[PDB]
């Protein structure tokens, strides 16, 4: 009424991530799976640094 | 060092294993170590005056 916007109210902050849907504890799994690949190779006596 | 990093080179192109590789230098090297402790002649018999001589040979070697 104090002004002709009006803005519609968000939730949350500005620059949030996103939320609930299909793939987003896949991410993290993707996430931890990336992490691992770079410590695949190091196993063992023959494995590398 | 590069010497050995060229001719591993020429091994990593044959498909051997980094630590195959690795491991056959260091059995080389003690290999070589051993001999060249046996071959080699020691100095302590000699008096001092030799010894001074020694120190020369040597001297001029780094100079």
């Amino acid at each position: 009424n104090f002004g002709s916007q009006t803005p519609t109210i968000v939730v949350l902050k500005e620059g949030t991530d996103a939320s609930q849907g299909k793939g987003q504890i896949i991410s993290n799994i993707n996430a931890c799976v990336a992490v691992q690949e770079a410590l695949k190779p190091t196993l063992g006596p023959l494995g590398s640094d | 060092a590069s010497a050995l990093l060229d001719q591993a080179l020429e091994l990593i192109q044959k498909g051997i294993h980094p630590i195959k590789i690795a491991n056959g230098f260091d059995e080389a090297a003690k290999l070589a170590i051993s001999k060249l402790e046996e071959t080699c002649d020691d100095i302590s018999a000699s008096n001092d005056e030799l010894f001074r001589d020694f120190l020369l040979r040597a001297a001029k070697t780094s100079l």
